[PDB]
């Protein structure tokens, strides 16, 4: 329920302006894929996932 | 003091499994495997670790906006923030990431290897501190761990102690991977760690040997020979200094060391009075196996305890050194025996070095160099060798077992491997080009020339 | 994924009086067809086309639950575009107006389709390689559009020019001989 | 971290060959800013504080002013061929010379040996390949006053009003010596085409030849001190004859 | 299932690029072969049943 809570926001940076920016989608998704945490752990866990 | 960039490096970290902290250093054969391994390197008082395939060396230490601009179509120091280009000199394939799982983690795997990845996508790295001590822009320094990240795959260089055993990816998250000095820009005519020459005896033409293989000796029995071995196989053996870090250092004399055979890999050692034996490379136990350099024979107090941490002083010249050895245990001389009949005399000329209780005042060894590609091969050999034994060996496991429908044979079938490195001395060996102009063409069938003879004074066909 | 999902299509054909509480699948589904818009694989009618053509044709048509005009002019879109991928295949399909659409004339929903029947003759000029039964009903369709668009049904223009066209790449004596056909 | 980022920025228009204006509008207080900083360290040690000296010679100056040559070797080369970003130009030039105004300053006639000019030997090697670049650049470059008037470069000049075409100067300084074709076609490339009629090569040598005199006076004068403050160093002897 | 809806959602308004530049650049297809190494397909359409 927080995640959900959030990301709403990071999708409504990117949501209506159609196939929105890269400049803001690259730091977005490398500081995703490096606090990997971030994901559920139960999908994207530091081992079986 | 610092890495400058055109030099050899050597990755080191650690990891404790056992309650106990263990020294992992990483390598890679390059043939017959794309992918790389670990190397523990902490107990060398006992057993010498392999210190040719995780020596690396350094291109190009730039900008990734350089990076990007070179994507597109001197002599410096290693800074943080910077992609480095690796190559690994004993197979020259530069080291990049990859495409592929292992240890079934389900995710962006993307199991380590090294290829001919010259084009600059992926076998850059990007450099990064290790700490908040450092930071961005701080020239690097010697011995600090990193944290070290692609460029294509932008994952950290991660050690996976995986659900198995140990492992090395770039997978998950950070390790800390510091660089030891293994070696740097050493001087025109001198000797360090690593190197490989002949060991000639006499004036003219004389040197070490070892017996020719497809002998029921074992090839443990040391001799001496004339003008045929002298551009085969056997006569070359590696050193390496007891050190790890700066191995790669000037050996001086009465410097203390292993001697490894390139073709066996096995050294040599005297054990309890067997003579000079080729011993193989876990009972190497640096006593045994330990060995130095002399002058003279003659007997000199053994204070030369003075440790180097830099390249060191140069003395040793090819051909003019014409050195002496005492085992560091024993203080026995290597000296001919000089045991021969009249028939073995007239017969082959062999006589059997043995480390002589005094010796002769001939022994007086004169080096010539060998800088060549045939230290990669005889490389080449070890490794072919060390494949195509435990993978017949494998065969005839099974090979009087008729199997029924259930568990086939023993052990598994090395068969992946074997085929790359098929491949791979196939296209070594392969000829020159027709259209190309005479001269190279010739040089070149003469050098193919030369290694296919090579591939018998150790066998390779039988 | 069309093997896959096309039940859930003809889950989404019920609506009579009863669902009226699934309509987000409707718009959800009604925004995840477009997709489909975009793509023209598919020719050789392997798969049960038939019953995707009729689960779009029913879905246009079925009015009783959430439609909401701007998903009806895409489904509606859905269906037209589909010309462009079949190769004369869905029988099934190409009677199933012969059997709902053809036999309305004009009466709310079936101009579209009739503006959607209006690309197939198009196609037929030099081609289509008739069929027995559907050669005989389709002259049928021409004789009702020439007689209760004139006079059974109103005369206005609109109505008229929704589905005037011809729809006759006809022989020249004669194209069947059928039951006896007196009169309807 | 000021000359790193004008390094990123270079490396990012090194693939082109012209520059947007807003660009270089930046690239104008980017250099005014660091202006204002070398006049500030030369109003340190003008006026010579000894410990201030140093405290520089142990700095990380050396990688700083190393980085400003190599990104002003390249970016002055590639500015140099059009007449939109010579503004641009001579403000590196104004920079430059405040740079090497600080490094005389930074002497203040020394002693001979005192780690200084040992320092600079040593960033200076280490700098070799641009210090070349723009050694090449002078030498090469000033010369557009050297040819006024002589008679080899004045034997193909095809006009009459002396607003001469664009081959009279190929054809009359590869003919003649002291000149070389990539210069040649480098300043036809700076020179107004006009569609291959006039020059102006009066205009043309009268805004080229201003700057780098004070610059290449203030760059010789410290090669003298370095000279003469400390001999015997061959890598010294051939920047020298350069 | 709402929180990973909005993950993935956002991840695929967070496309690395559309059919601009996935033609002609390879930094976007990279950011796709992280994205790609990370989830599979196979699952999503698992998803669907």
């Amino acid at each position: 329920c927080g995640g959900e809570r959030y990301l709403d926001f990071l999708r409504f940076a990117v949501f209506v302006n159609g196939e929105s920016v890269e400049e803001n989608a690259n730091v977005v998704v490398r500081l995703l894929i490096r606090k990997p945490e971030c994901f559920g752990p139960a999908l994207r866990g530091e081992g079986g996932s | 003091q610092f890495l400058r960039t055109d030099d050899e490096v050597v990755l080191q970290c650690s990891a404790t499994v056992l309650k106990e902290q263990l020294k992992l250093c990483l390598a890679a054969e390059g043939f017959g495997n794309r992918l790389c391994f670990l190397e523990p390197t902490s107990n060398a008082q006992n057993v010498p670790p392999d210190l040719a395939i995780c020596c690396f060396t350094l291109e190009q230490s730039l900008s990734v906006r350089a990076l990007q601009e070179m994507l597109a179509n001197g002599h410096r120091t290693l800074l943080y923030g910077h992609a480095i280009l690796l190559r690994h000199a004993h197979s020259r394939m530069y080291l990049s990431c990859l495409t592929t799982s292992r240890s079934m983690t389900d995710k962006l795997a993307f199991d380590v290897g090294l290829q001919e990845d010259a084009t600059g996508e992926a076998c850059w790295w990007t450099m990064h501190p290790a700490s908040k001590q450092r930071s961005e822009g701080e020239k690097v320094c010697v011995g600090d761990d990193l944290i070290l990240v692609s460029v294509s795959s932008e994952r950290y260089l991660h050690l996976s102690t995986a659900s198995g055993e140990l492992q090395v990816d770039a997978s998950f998250m950070q390790t800390l991977w510091n660089m030891n000095p293994i070696c740097s820009c050493c001087e025109e005519g001198y000797v360090t760690g690593g190197h490989v020459l002949r060991l000639f005896h006499g004036h003219m033409d004389e040197c070490l040997t070892i017996s020719a293989a497809d002998s029921d000796d074992q090839r443990r029995l040391v001799y001496y020979e004339g003008g045929a071995v002298c551009t085969h196989a056997r006569s070359l053996w590696r050193l390496e200094p007891l050190r790890i870090s700066w191995s790669g250092s000037h050996l001086r004399w009465g410097q203390p060391l292993r001697i490894r055979h390139v073709t066996t890999g096995r050294y040599l050692a005297l054990t309890e009075d067997q003579g000079l034996v080729v011993v193989d490379a876990c009972k190497a136990h640096t006593k045994a196996t330990s060995f130095c350099f002399r002058v003279s024979k003659e007997k000199l107090d053994t204070a030369p305890k003075r440790d180097v941490e830099g390249m060191g002083p140069p003395e040793i010249k090819y051909g003019e050194s014409l050195c002496f050895v005492q085992h560091v245990a024993s203080g026995l001389w290597l000296t001919y025996a000089a045991p021969d009949p009249k028939a073995l005399r007239l017969g082959v000329l062999k006589k059997k070095a043995i480390l002589h209780q005094e010796g002769h005042m001939d022994d007086a060894l004169f080096l010539t160099r060998c800088q060549q590609e045939e230290s990669q091969a005889a490389r080449m050999i070890h490794s072919t060798a060390g494949l195509y034994n435990q993978f017949i060996k494998g065969l005839d496991s099974f090979s009087g077992k008729p199997r029924g429908s259930g568990p086939p044979a023993g052990p598994a079938l090395p068969i992946e491997a074997v085929i790359l490195s098929l491949q791979d001395l196939i296209g070594y060996f392969e000829p020159p080009s027709e259209e190309l102009q005479h001269e190279e063409k010739q040089s070149k069938l003469r050098s193919l020339r030369n290694r296919q003879s090579l591939f018998q004074e150790e066998g390779m066909l039988s | 994924h069309v093997l896959d999902v096309g039940f859930l299509p003809d889950m989404r054909a019920a609506a009579s009086l009863d669902t009226a509480t699934f309509s987000t699948t409707e718009m959800a589904l009604a925004l995840n067809r477009y997709l489909c818009l975009a793509v023209l694989p598919l020719i050789t009618k392997c798969a049960p086309l038939f019953a995707g053509t009729e689960h779009r044709a029913i879905m246009v048509d079925s009015m009783l639950h959430t439609v909401y005009r701007l998903s009806r002019g895409r489904s509606l879109t859905k269906a037209q575009r589909d010309v462009i991928e079949d190769c004369l295949m869905a029988l099934c399909r190409y009677i199933r107006p012969s059997m709902l659409q053809h036999l309305l004339r004009r009466l709310v929903f079936d101009v579209p389709i009739l503006n959607e029947f209006a690309k197939m003759p198009l196609k037929l000029l030099t081609n289509h390689y008739e069929r027995c039964w559907k050669y005989y009903c389709l002259p049928t369709g021409w004789a009702n559009f020439g007689v209760t668009s004139e006079e059974e049904l109103h005369l206005t223009r609109k109505l008229f020019w929704g589905i005037f066209d011809s729809l006759a790449h006809k022989k020249y004596d004669q194209e069947l001989y059928r039951m006896a056909m007196p009169c309807l | 971290r000021l000359q790193e980022s004008i390094s990123d920025f270079y490396w990012y228009y090194s693939g082109k060959d012209v520059i947007e204006e807003q660009g270089k509008r930046n690239f104008s207080k980017a250099m005014s800013v660091a202006k204002q900083v070398f006049n500030s360290l030369t109003e340190y040690i003008q006026g010579p504080c000894t410990g201030n000296q140093q405290s520089l010679a142990h700095s990380r100056l050396w990688d700083a002013v190393v980085g400003f040559l190599h990104v002003f070797a390249h970016m002055m080369m590639k500015l140099a061929q059009d007449s939109s970003q010579i503004e641009l130009l001579k403000e590196l030039l104004d920079l430059q010379k405040d740079m090497v105004v600080m490094l005389l300053s930074l002497l203040e006639g020394n002693v001979v040996n005192g780690m200084i000019a040992r320092q600079m030997v040593d960033m200076l090697v280490e700098s070799s390949s641009n210090v070349e670049m723009i050694l090449k650049f002078f030498d090469m470059f000033l010369k557009l006053k050297d040819i006024v008037g002589s008679e080899a470069f004045q034997d193909y000049v095809t006009d009459p009003r002396g607003l001469i075409s664009k081959k009279d100067f190929q054809k009359a300084m590869d003919s003649q010596k002291q000149f070389t074709g990539p210069e040649i076609q480098f300043l036809l490339s700076c020179s107004e085409a006009d569609e291959n009629e006039m020059i102006n090569f009066e205009e043309f040598a009268n805004r080229f030849q201003e700057p780098a005199r004070d610059i290449g006076f203030n760059v010789a004068v410290l090669l003298t001190n370095l000279s003469e403050h400390v001999p015997h160093d061959p890598r010294l002897r051939n920047f020298l004859e350069l | 299932m709402s929180f990973y809806a909005a993950l993935i959602d956002l991840l695929g308004r967070c496309a690395p690029e559309m059919h601009l530049i996935q033609a002609g650049k390879g930094e976007a297809l990279r950011i796709r072969a992280i994205l790609r190494s990370l989830v599979p397909l196979d699952d999503l359409v698992g998803i669907i049943s």
